[PDB]
């Protein structure tokens, strides 16, 4: 009922704009308000009353509206404007209603390869006649990477649990991958590796049963 | 100031009647303009669910075919959401929020919480550190972690040092196995110095099911004590 283009994107310090078009029924006749929303967390007001700003929201956003239409305004845009952003106001019929939303990219960001962590299984695992290898990987950007975990030298594509990369705070990403053994499997081979490719480089990680660092 | 928070079951049986409370303060709830409910789907934009005024008139989204009830509980300062025979269509994050006057739309939002419908029983985590080693230490700093894993369902909290550490911490998003049960693992990077002498114990909440739970992450030792060890 509120219309928002799907998705914008510009270079990092451009100003970009976003706007929602309704009717002289919804916004015509009423304030219209502006939300933020970051990966996993709740809508943000950013502008309420049509253009006024809660405290605490920086001047680089602004709103107005022309018409049967409202515009959000931001100025120097940060890679940590990226979010989805929401107008909202009330329908014809004196309820909420939200337009769409719009998915803000900020274009240009550098390649940033991925930081790797591989845990063994903990003692306490292994005693309750289980295993689990944890390959932790972060700070990658674009946020896609496959993952290869190999025993010994060979391949193991049995008891791999691994996420979908996910945005974090600084829209570096993250993901994991768990690899399940038995405590045998574990203990037989000289070690496991977790690989992770991403944008045609390989970082890898190896842990061994041997292990002992103090 | 005036705050929200949604309070409710993580789960709920398909066909059963979901239901949640919002928890006002800062605010006598009997003053507000307006209370209401929005839900938003994984992936989704955000829907109005219902609407009670001052004057006490309700209003509900059509689509949702009389299964909403809002009310308003003055005694406990909190209004509540019933949804019923739900589906996993009802599957959302779902957010109290409230308008304190008529005259502007400056809306106060509670954090949201997720509702699962599913027919999957709850099941609290098996938590394991995860010890700090010579692999895990680059620089100064050092890798210690705990695994939170086999829980069901979303979400489950982990807290380092009760709050205390936050710098570097990282507690990362779970995945879904084949098997249909969560796992996750949060790590905190501190001085590979302070590691004979600093306590580090994870703290895990799963709300859903009533699990409550720490584990000490502490370096393994690797010499025997039953043999002389120092030169």
């Amino acid at each position: 009922v509120l219309t928002q283009p799907p998705s914008v994107s510009a270079a990092p310090g451009q100003k970009v704009t976003i706007s929602c078009s309704g009717s002289s029924s919804n916004i015509g006749n009423n304030y219209v308000s502006w939300y933020q929303q970051l990966p996993g967390t709740a809508p943000k007001l950013l502008i309420y009353d049509n253009n006024k700003r809660p405290s605490g929201i920086p001047d680089r956003f602004s709103g107005s509206k022309s018409g049967t239409s409202a515009t959000l305004g931001i100025t120097g845009l940060q890679t940590g404007d990226e979010a989805d952003y929401y107008c909202g106001t009330w329908d014809s019929s004196l309820n909420p209603v939200f337009g769409g939303g719009t998915k803000l990219t900020v274009l240009g960001q550098p390649k940033a390869a991925p930081s790797v962590t591989l845990f063994p299984p903990s003692s306490e695992e292994l005693q309750a006649n289980k295993a689990t290898l944890v390959c932790l990987i972060s700070d990658f950007y674009p946020g896609a990477v496959t993952v290869a975990w190999k025993a010994d030298s060979s391949p193991v594509k049995a008891g791999v649990e691994t996420t979908t990369p996910s945005k974090q705070s600084n829209n570096k990403y993250a993901a994991s991958s768990y690899l399940s053994l038995t405590p045998e499997q574990w203990k037989s081979h000289r070690s496991y590796s977790c690989q992770v490719t991403h944008e045609g480089s390989t970082v890898e990680k190896t842990v061994a049963p041997t292990e002992c660092s103090g | 100031q005036v705050q929200l928070q949604e309070s409710g079951p993580g789960l709920v049986k398909p066909s059963e009647t979901l239901s949640l409370t919002c928890a006002v303060s800062g605010y006598s709830i009997s003053s507000g303009y307006y209370w209401g409910w929005i839900r938003q789907p994984p992936g989704k934009g955000l829907e109005w669910i219902g609407s009670i005024y001052h004057s006490g008139s309700t209003y509900y989204n059509p689509s949702l075919k009389s299964r909403v009830t809002i009310s308003v509980d003055t005694s406990k300062n909190q209004f509540s959401l019933k949804l019923s025979s739900v589906t996993a269509a009802d599957t959302a994050v779902y957010y109290c929020a409230g308008l304190t006057q008529s005259s502007h739309n400056d809306a106060n939002w509670g954090q949201g919480t997720l509702v699962t419908v599913s027919s999957a029983s709850t099941k609290g985590p098996s938590v394991f550190p995860l010890a700090p080693s010579s692999k895990s230490t680059s620089g100064g700093t050092a890798a210690l972690g705990c695994l939170v894993k086999d829980y069901f369902p979303e979400p489950v909290t982990v807290s380092w040092n009760s709050g205390a550490l936050t710098s570097g911490v990282h507690t990362f998003p779970a995945v879904l196995q084949s098997s249909g049960l969560y796992s996750l693992s949060s790590v905190v990077t501190v001085p590979s110095s302070s590691l004979g002498t600093q306590t580090y114990i994870c703290n895990v909440n799963h709300k859903p099911s009533n699990t409550k739970v720490d584990k000490k992450v502490e370096p393994k030792s690797c010499l025997a004590m039953d043999y002389k060890d120092h030169d």
